[PDB]
RNA sequence: ACGGAGGGGUACCACCAGACGUGGAGUCUGCGGCUCAAUCUGACCCAACGCGCGCACCUCACCAGGCCCGGACGCGCGGAGGACCGACAGCCGGGCGCGCUUUCGCGAUCGCGCGGGCGGUGGUGCAUGGCCGCUCCCAGCCCGUGGCGCGAGCCGUCUGCUCCAUUGCGACAACGAGCGAGACCCCGGCCGCGGGCGCCGCGGGACGGCCCGCGCGAGCGGGAGGACGGCGGGGCGAUAGCAGGUCUGUGAUGCCCUCAGACGCCCUGGGCCGCACGCGCGCUACACUGGCGGGGCCAGCCGGCGCCCGCGAGGACGCGCGGAGCCCCCGCCGUGGCCGGGACCGCGGGCUGGAACGCCCCCGCGCACCAGGAAUGUCUUGUAGGCGCCCGCCCCCACCGCG
């Protein structure tokens, strides 16, 4: 039903605007069509999801995938800070790997002093490098002489 | 006086509708203001036979049409019944690009 | 927030009025052979209709005191159902003919029509393509030429494009289709213009001193 | 990829010998500037402007390294004695 | 041109390594044969067989039957002292002033003969145009001047090294040009500016550029940094040609055949679907890596909903507003042709339509099938496969096709 791109996302008119203002960091992830967009600001560590928190996200297996970058970085920053995602576009497993490239770079953008933001770089990108960058490979066309982009109409010769 | 009225243009190449848009955005400064809405592409799709007789390979054509469309709404009061009418014949009469009013 | 059931109006008011163009190159085709008809182009002013013609010699089509013009705008409007007095016309001359396609093809289906041999038209258009500043013209004229057995038979003169996107800018093409006692005479030219108008041939570089 | 067509080759070279204090033995960056330079070229396009721009870049280190066949960079004053 | 000749290159419509299948069954559809009044026809290796865009009427050509002339325009004759055209009763007739036993009307818009038209999904695609297909998922093709040969012809246009590429380097009785290839156009991925009902307009960026090895050279191998690394997916598509397909797409057409008991046009029915048989593309399954019941939850080409009846499918009113399967969680079944599978048949309720032979829903019955012989097809990253959702044709209907 929603559609990533949408004004009504990017811009997260969802929080009330006196409330839209104490969010000073933004933040994009993204994997297929999905889209995820985090305002950070200053608090004592707590995370959301869509109104849930991270702990009861939905396919169950893949919670530490989602919980990851914590337990990777630390819990000192996240307790600092507390955050507010929201996602949307296809599948389950998309939305999951989109959170969690905008948890991290959104901590990686709260802290201010660069030398620790590339030591953090350093840290996160080598256990895993789509944590920061986007995975590119996109769902590709079909074509009229069969039903695939690739595969085709099977040919009887006799 | 205030008639809340909105400009609609529509065009099938893309060259124009942005030349058009140009020449009123210039054209409506004074008049009020006349920002633009870009709107989604409606794309018309026609998938048809190459071949007037059904032989060989099956080979398809892949034709389309796409309208693009613009909708200046912002004179609104700013604009009477003869000021629209100003701008509209001191902007450039490009042989294609329909154009319609309303309040 | 938007409701998609309203500027269908405007789009489907746009369709109309696209092929309600198409049927009047078809006429005109049919119809002014004789005063280098090229083409047509529409403007849907609300008040009244204006329609834009390419002829190498309107005074034909003009007509003594706007006769035939005059006799055309009835016409359409009945068929149109407009208004007439709001179905105005007005013509524009073309002034390269040896650029356009059309005129050349229908010259050549003229001078056909009079029996005249293939081999001397096709290249008396070709001689008056050059000199009109072209980079090339060819022509074809396939069908029963001979006692039977058809054949095409293919003049040129210069350079040509065949493909990619450019040929549909720089290369004008037209054909015909010519009845006679023996049968139908198949008839196409195309033009190549490199330098026309103000757009620049790809992979074509210019340096300096 | 690997096409270097007659064209670039052509342009490359004569760009080159009319530019050598213009350009660089290794930027692509302003061997690109000075091609975009309309008093020295006109290139209708971008991708044709990056290919010819690299081709520049090859052809004059390869100078550097030493003397290239067709290309009359004035070396005559050197080799006039 | 060919070679069961040699030498160099290349490609999942070729192979190696592997994957998923078909040929096994039931069924949808098309193709030959049988039958019939008709079961209308084109196409037959690649390069015919869900293809000539959904056949109850039309579409429609074929079978059994009937209205109408909508015979233009010219010459001769006739005609208002009446040319041609309509109708009650009552039958014959599927039906109709179609015909019939009769008598009312209408009014030159003409009747007959002679010439001449119009029209025709009628024949010839081996008389043609145009459009497609194939050669070709190719890399090749030619001009001016000059030179060699009586000449057909040759050199240019390469027996070297590279390239996916006649892509290039470097030479040569050749010199100098051009087409094709690339360049080009659309889509996508990263960043910027502007605008903004609705994310959409203009630009930047990647170039074998950097480092290292080689190589005279063109260029090859590795490592980086980077959104992306070395033709990312599509469109266009050379010269020459085929007796390839299409006269049933057309106010595209030559020559034939039909032209008032019509092959014209309009109506009523039937048929194109009939079935001892051979085979082409698909769909559903053969089960526990599963079936049933309950619940939770996310898409994109894009997109319409409330209330009340009814088990449901559907229906009456009234307004402008809006998105799923696989998967995940909890339970039942427990290797039994069983709760796997859902063909066939027997009662019943509705929708479309002038009209069901068509399509939906409910209770019962519960066919073949245990992974398929000789044989054979397709495929390298968001790919195969699995899962579903939209448009086209369409009164109703998708196991098809484009996405």
């Amino acid at each position: 039903m929603a559609k990533g791109n949408r004004r009504d996302l990017l811009e997260r008119n969802d929080i009330e605007v006196r409330e839209r203002d104490k969010y000073t960091v933004h933040t994009l992830g993204k994997k297929k069509n999905s889209v995820a967009v985090a305002f950070v600001k200053a608090g004592k560590g707590d995370i959301l999801v869509n109104n849930v928190p991270l702990a009861l996200v939905r396919p169950e297996i893949l919670r530490t995938k989602v919980s990851e970058p914590i337990m990777i970085l630390g819990e000192s920053l996240f307790k600092g800070l507390d955050m507010n995602i929201k996602v949307a576009g296809g599948g389950h497993v998309s939305q999951i790997y989109a959170v969690r490239q905008a948890i991290s770079r959104g901590v990686l953008a709260s802290v201010k002093d660069e030398a620790a933001r590339s030591e953090l770089r350093a840290k996160l990108v080598s256990y895993d490098r789509q944590l920061v960058v986007s995975d590119p490979r996109r769902c590709e066309a079909k074509k009229f002489g069969g039903r695939g982009a690739r595969a085709r109409r099977q040919k009887s010769y006799r | 006086m205030h008639q809340k009225y909105t400009i609609i243009v529509v065009g099938k190449d893309l060259k124009l509708v942005e030349r058009y848009v140009k020449s009123i955005v210039k054209e409506g400064r004074a008049f009020g203001i006349s920002g633009p809405c870009r709107a989604p592409v409606r794309r018309l799709t026609i998938t048809t036979r190459k071949s007037p007789c059904g032989e060989g390979t099956n080979t398809w054509h892949r034709f389309e049409l796409r309208m693009y469309k613009r909708t200046f709404w912002v004179t609104c009061g700013g604009n009477d019944i003869s000021t629209i009418l100003s701008k509209t014949v001191v902007i450039p009469g490009i042989q294609v690009t329909v154009e319609v009013e309303e309040p | 927030i938007v409701r998609r059931d309203e500027e269908n109006v405007y789009y489907s008011k746009y369709l109309n009025d696209c092929i309600m163009e198409a049927e009047l190159h078809e006429f005109f085709s049919r119809e002014l052979v004789d005063a280098g008809y090229a083409s047509c182009s529409l403007c849907r002013t609300i008040d009244s209709i204006c329609v834009i013609i390419q002829c190498a010699e309107p005074e034909v089509v003009m007509g003594d005191n706007h006769y035939r013009l005059h006799k055309i705008e009835y016409l359409l409007a009945g068929r149109f159902m407009c208004d007439p007095k709001n179905f105005n016309i007005w013509v524009d001359k073309i002034i390269k003919r040896g650029l356009s396609a059309e005129i050349m093809v229908d010259n050549l289906r003229a001078k056909l029509e009079e029996a005249m041999p293939i081999r001397r038209a096709a290249y008396s258009i070709i001689r008056t393509a050059m000199r009109a500043g072209a980079a090339g013209c060819e022509v074809i004229v396939a069908g029963k030429l001979r006692a039977q057995r058809a054949r095409a038979n293919k003049f040129k003169e210069g350079c040509l494009i065949s493909t990619g996107h450019p040929k549909r800018i720089f290369l004008a093409e037209a054909t015909r289709h010519i009845k006679m006692r023996q049968g139908v005479i198949g008839v196409k030219v195309r033009i190549y213009n490199p330098n026309i108008r103000g757009a620049v041939m790809p992979d074509k570089i210019e340096i300096g001193a | 990829g690997k096409v270097r067509t007659k064209t670039i080759k052509r342009a490359a070279r004569k760009i080159v010998e009319n530019n050598y204090e213009s350009l660089k033995p290794k930027d692509f960056q302003n061997n690109k500037a000075i091609c975009s330079k309309r008093n020295v070229a006109i290139i209708p396009s971008k991708r044709l402007r990056n290919k010819v721009a690299g081709y520049v870049t090859t052809l004059m280190n390869r100078v550097v390294k030493g003397p290239v066949h067709g290309i009359s960079l004035r070396l005559q004053e050197e080799e006039r004695e």
